[PDB]
């Protein structure tokens, strides 16, 4: 119910509406946060 | 004000009793006169250029007779409370718009078709509770609702501490961020307010209203953001100026059926009841039929106000006044 | 809402109170099984031969 | 406003034309400033990303 | 979309019954499905109960009087019907705020 | 009210001869005319001569259904003392 | 026609025998309750033979 | 075609006048008018002269104030007077009172016509 | 005058209302005259294509359908408000009353298909002027 | 006009559905006249061969 | 529906003629005329 | 139906100065 298209290796947020990725850990934007899986 | 009529009303302030025809000294006395022979029933009031009498009244030809309390006769300004919707999320989200829209429904006109929408927002932030929501938001709505250049005055919005639960505390266009300190607001209350009143041009009325809310995403799926309850009324407009905006209507009957048209050339009809008091009301509805084959009869009705003081003090001594009198039992109230 | 009542057609009546129409389905139909019996009259149990 | 959001633009633009227009009746011809042709420019950069 | 009859609002902005769904006509009947029932051809009442006037249509004198009254009332009365011969060929999709 | 008549003609605009339009729809059904009879007078008569019998014209009513044992059956011998007459009218 | 452009019919030309603007009374309608009446009592005739 | 008849009642009902409209000017028009006839033989028009009887009120004439308070003219052009002189017979062709009322009427801007035109040629050759 | 010829037709006496004439035999003699029916809208095209505006044909052309002697009933001079129907017909007070409705009026706009003609005739007044003038050769 | 000549027939007064009279006595004066027979299929060709 | 007559002569196409022979069929049960009879009373006649 | 029949009228009489009507009433008819 929102897609995200895109994922972005970068050690900054890249934007709202993609996923961002750093080096062991996956942040997506949800609940006005970056929340990481696992 | 301009109202219906089953084929005549005729009012009557009942402002002081006297009882019989010779004491009427003052303007707007009543006395409530019938013989002792019970079949005919009228009241002779002293208006303000003379004594008047009523339409005498058949008493076996009497339909109904109440008399009503000014208790009766308030429109409670109905309140509705703004709260987040815990379900939905118990803290504000650090990202989403807050948008609040009020749905008035009478705005100018008389159809729910004029119609007015009226908004306040906030963008939450990260570690903002909701006691701090509610103070950002009243305030938010009291810039837009309760500001110095609006025409009309729309609603009357207020802050209900948690501990105090029962007093409001108001907020207005000018209210400081600062003067609101409470850590412990729990919800926004939005009452109706009263309107202007003219003597005759302007009613009585009111513009209603329904707060609804804007959606925001929570996790990834557009919910609504609030739920707003129908809080029981606390503040009621009083009796005054429905009663004068009867008075001037009904003094018509027996009177100038023009008020004031044509203005080298008007009569000053002088009015007795004020707009600053509150009033009781007693009708007693009657006809008219010959003693004759023209059996359809011609109801008329007789309005009688009087001030109230709180224990109804002035109505059940005029009902008092038209029981012993007439051998009705209008109901003392 | 009187825009939405113009555009239906319209039919004179012959008084009376009350109006009905007829309607009808096919004449084809599948009919259930109660149970079968074979040639000694006694009936076809599920856990039977052929 | 405290915050221009587009939602309450457009909910603010949409209730109004509902209530008080036609179809063919909704061009809203905004008059702005120069820093305001920004701000609604990028509101609509978050809702086309989107 | 009509704000003066139908009075309850729906919490997604709006009123209710906008949210409502229908499918009036669904392929060929051979016949009008929806249409208006009407008696001998439109009949219709146009009664008049007047005194020694009448302001409706402006006349005075009366040789039969109705009542002694100085007045005139109007009486009009109409007998009508709407028919739905299938009411399969229609489709409805209805919100449940309105209560059934 | 029907507007006055008594007027040069600019003074009878697209409103004017409107009005007069208005009026007749409006108020006139009267029938009130002092040498001829009321419509539903004739309506009977003609109705005699189609063979339909009104009840609630030969005695006062205490019916609705077509059926013999509380309606009319009519006999129409009226028709052919009237159709000599305009019989004669189109040999004349 | 010469002047209407608009005046225009089919080729069904016809006439209903019908009195001011009625549905017509015929012939045999108006002598259809005397021979309903002439059926029944000379059913009784019958039944008067038969018996 | 509504230029000074009434076709009404299947019929096309004329008042006499003829409201001479949607050629052009002499200029404008290639035909250097409408040419009505073959009388002269080229009767030349516009789109605002209008014609009763064979003569021509001209539509690019003016009202002289001299001759609006004589024969007591409504229109500021002699042809915007003749189209409100025929004002009444417009919608009563057959009226024995207005064809009396409108042949009166228009010998008066026929006389006032060449009142003015007498005026202008007089006062140019002098 | 229809269509460009004459015609003559005979009106129907039920839909004929002849106002204001003088105790006279003579129709000729009447003000006012206004003349119901119910018209096709062929008829109403065979007769009006030449004054009808282009939004007056849509009306023509925007009618639901079809329907198809019960016009409709007005009953002036009431002695009373009880009226019985069910059937279609008015049935009223005993004697005070017609005691029964059959169809005094044309009310509705449209019956069947056809449309509703209805046509004023009136008799109103025009100022004109008596003009006294001489002869220019003899002194009549 | 059949067969390239003029004939006339009589239409059944059951077979005929005269739409949209103007309470006139004639025929002629129809909007819309429906008529509904059955035909041989010579009749159908003898009709409308071309 | 009857289909719309008024209409220029080039959008009378073939699919519109066939439209109003697809409303005019089973238009033959029902009776359209204020002056005439049913057919169910005139075939008792015959 | 009683055979009632009823007339009605309205009028009105406007004196415009009534200094220019003078009276001499007898005693006898006043008060």
């Amino acid at each position: 119910m929102k897609t995200l298209r895109t994922l972005k290796i970068s050690p900054n947020a890249p934007d709202i509406n993609s996923v961002w990725l750093y080096k062991g850990t996956m942040k997506y934007f949800n609940n006005g946060e970056w929340e990481t899986i696992g | 004000m301009v109202i219906s009529i089953n084929q005549v009303r005729q009012l009557y302030v009942a402002k002081a009793l006297k009882a019989n025809t010779a004491a009427l000294t003052t303007a707007g006395d009543i006395v409530p006169k019938a013989d002792t022979a019970k079949t005919t029933l009228y009241f002779q009031s002293m208006s303000p250029a003379g004594i008047v009498a009523s339409d005498k009244i058949n008493l076996k030809h009497v339909l109904y007779a109440k008399a009503t309390p000014s208790e009766a006769l308030a429109h409670k300004l109905v309140r509705y409370s703004v709260t987040l919707d815990a379900d939905v999320s118990a803290t504000p989200v650090a990202g989403q718009n807050y948008i609040l829209r009020l749905a008035f429904r009478q705005y100018i006109g008389l159809s729910e078709e004029d119609q007015y929408f009226k908004y306040g927002e906030v963008i939450a932030r990260s570690g903002m509770t909701a006691s701090d929501f509610y103070k950002k938001m009243a305030i938010s709505l009291a810039k837009n609702l309760e500001n110095k250049t609006e025409s009309t005055p729309l609603v009357n919005i207020y802050l209900i501490s948690a501990a105090a639960a029962s007093t409001d505390v108001p907020v207005t266009s000018a209210t400081k961020e600062s003067d609101l300190t409470a850590t412990d607001y729990n919800q926004i209350i939005i009452e109706e307010t009263e309107q202007p009143w003219v003597l005759g041009m302007m009613p009585q009325a009111f513009i209603p209203f329904t707060p609804q809310f804007l959606t925001i995403t929570v996790d990834g799926e557009d919910r609504l953001w609030g739920v707003a309850t129908v809080v029981t009324p606390t503040k009621t407009v009083p009796d005054g100026h429905l009663i004068a905006d009867l008075e001037y209507f009904c003094m018509g009957a027996r009177g100038d059926i023009y008020r004031g048209m044509g203005y080298p050339n008007i009569i000053k009809t002088t009015y007795l009841v004020d707009p600053g008091a509150v009033y009781d009301v007693l009708d007693i509805h009657y006809f008219y039929t010959g003693s004759n084959e023209s059996v359809q009869k011609s109801e008329k009705t007789i309005t009688l106000v009087a001030v109230d003081d709180g224990s109804h003090t002035a109505m059940n001594a005029l009902i008092g006044a038209i029981n012993t009198a007439s051998g009705l039992t209008i109901a003392t109230l | 809402l009187d825009t939405f009542l113009n555009s239906f057609p319209t039919r004179e009546f012959e008084d009376d109170n009350e109006y009905y129409w007829d309607v009808i389905g096919s004449s084809r139909r599948n009919i259930p099984l109660v149970e079968a019996r074979d040639e000694n009259g006694v009936v076809v149990a599920a856990n039977a031969a052929n | 406003y405290n915050t221009f959001s587009l939602k309450l633009l457009e909910d603010a633009l949409y209730e109004l034309s509902a209530s008080k227009l036609a179809m063919d009746d909704r061009l809203f011809v905004i008059k702005t400033g120069e820093r305001g042709a920004i701000q609604f420019h990028k509101e609509v950069l978050k809702t086309v990303s989107g | 979309d009509d704000p003066v009859r139908n009075k309850i609002l729906h919490p997604m902005g709006g009123v209710a019954f906008s949210y409502r769904y229908d499918i009036w006509y669904i392929g060929t009947m051979d016949q009008p499905n929806i249409f208006k029932c009407k008696i001998k051809g439109d009949n219709e009442y146009r009664g008049y109960q007047w005194g020694i006037r009448n302001p409706f249509t402006g006349q005075k004198g009366n040789p039969y009087m109705s009542f002694d009254e100085d007045s005139a009332v109007i009486h009009r009365m109409a007998t009508l019907g709407v028919c739905v011969l299938d009411p399969t060929r229609t489709m409805s999709l209805i919100p449940a705020i309105l209560q059934g | 009210n029907f507007p006055r008549q008594m007027l040069p003609f600019s003074k009878k605009t697209k409103q004017w001869r409107k009005d007069c339009l208005l009026w007749a729809n409006q108020k006139t059904f009267f029938n009130y005319s002092l040498v001829r009879k009321s419509v539903i007078h004739k309506k009977i008569n003609y109705d005699l001569l189609n063979g339909r019998l009104h009840m609630s014209d030969l005695e006062l009513v205490l019916i609705k259904a077509a059926y013999i044992p509380d309606r009319l059956q009519h006999y129409p011998i009226m028709n052919s003392k009237l159709n000599v007459l305009r019989g004669e009218e189109s040999k004349r | 026609r010469l002047n209407n452009p608009s005046r225009c019919h089919f080729g069904i030309v016809g006439s209903i025998y019908n009195l001011n603007d009625s549905r017509p009374f015929s012939l045999v309608d108006m002598m259809k309750p005397y021979n309903y009446l002439y059926d029944a009592i000379h059913d009784r005739l019958n039944k008067a033979i038969a018996s | 075609a509504f230029g000074g008849w009434l076709n009404t009642q299947g019929g096309d009902f004329t008042n006499g006048v003829t409201f001479i409209n949607e050629g052009g000017s002499h200029e404008e028009n290639p035909y250097q008018g409408i040419q009505i006839g073959v009388d002269g033989a080229p009767n030349l028009v516009e789109q605002g002269e209008v014609v009763y009887d064979d003569y021509v009120f001209s539509d690019r004439m003016e009202i002289p104030d001299d001759i609006r308070k004589e024969y007591k003219l409504r229109g500021k052009t002699f042809a915007k007077a003749a189209k409100s002189a025929q004002r009444e017979s417009e919608e009563r062709p057959n009226d024995p009172l207005s064809t009396k009322g409108l042949q009166a009427a228009m010998e008066r801007i026929a006389t006032a016509q060449e009142e003015a035109r007498q005026r202008k040629e007089a006062h140019r050759e002098g | 005058i229809v269509g460009g010829e004459p015609v003559i037709e005979r009106v129907n006496p039920l839909k004929i209302r002849i106002f204001k004439s003088g105790y006279s035999n003579k129709v000729e003699d009447a003000d006012m005259i206004i003349l119901e029916d119910y018209w096709s809208p062929g008829r109403v095209i065979d007769t009006y294509y030449d004054v009808l505006s282009p939004k007056d044909i849509k009306y023509i052309e925007t009618m639901p359908d079809y329907i198809g002697e019960r016009y409709g009933f007005v009953n002036q001079n009431m002695i009373g408000d009880e009226i019985t129907v069910r059937d279609g017909t008015y049935f009223f007070d005993p004697a005070n009353l017609f005691t029964e409705g059959i169809a005094n009026s044309l009310l509705p706009y449209d019956l069947a298909g056809n449309l509703r003609v209805l046509r004023l005739y009136w008799k109103s007044k025009r100022k004109i002027l008596k003009v006294k003038s001489y002869d220019p050769e003899t002194g009549e």
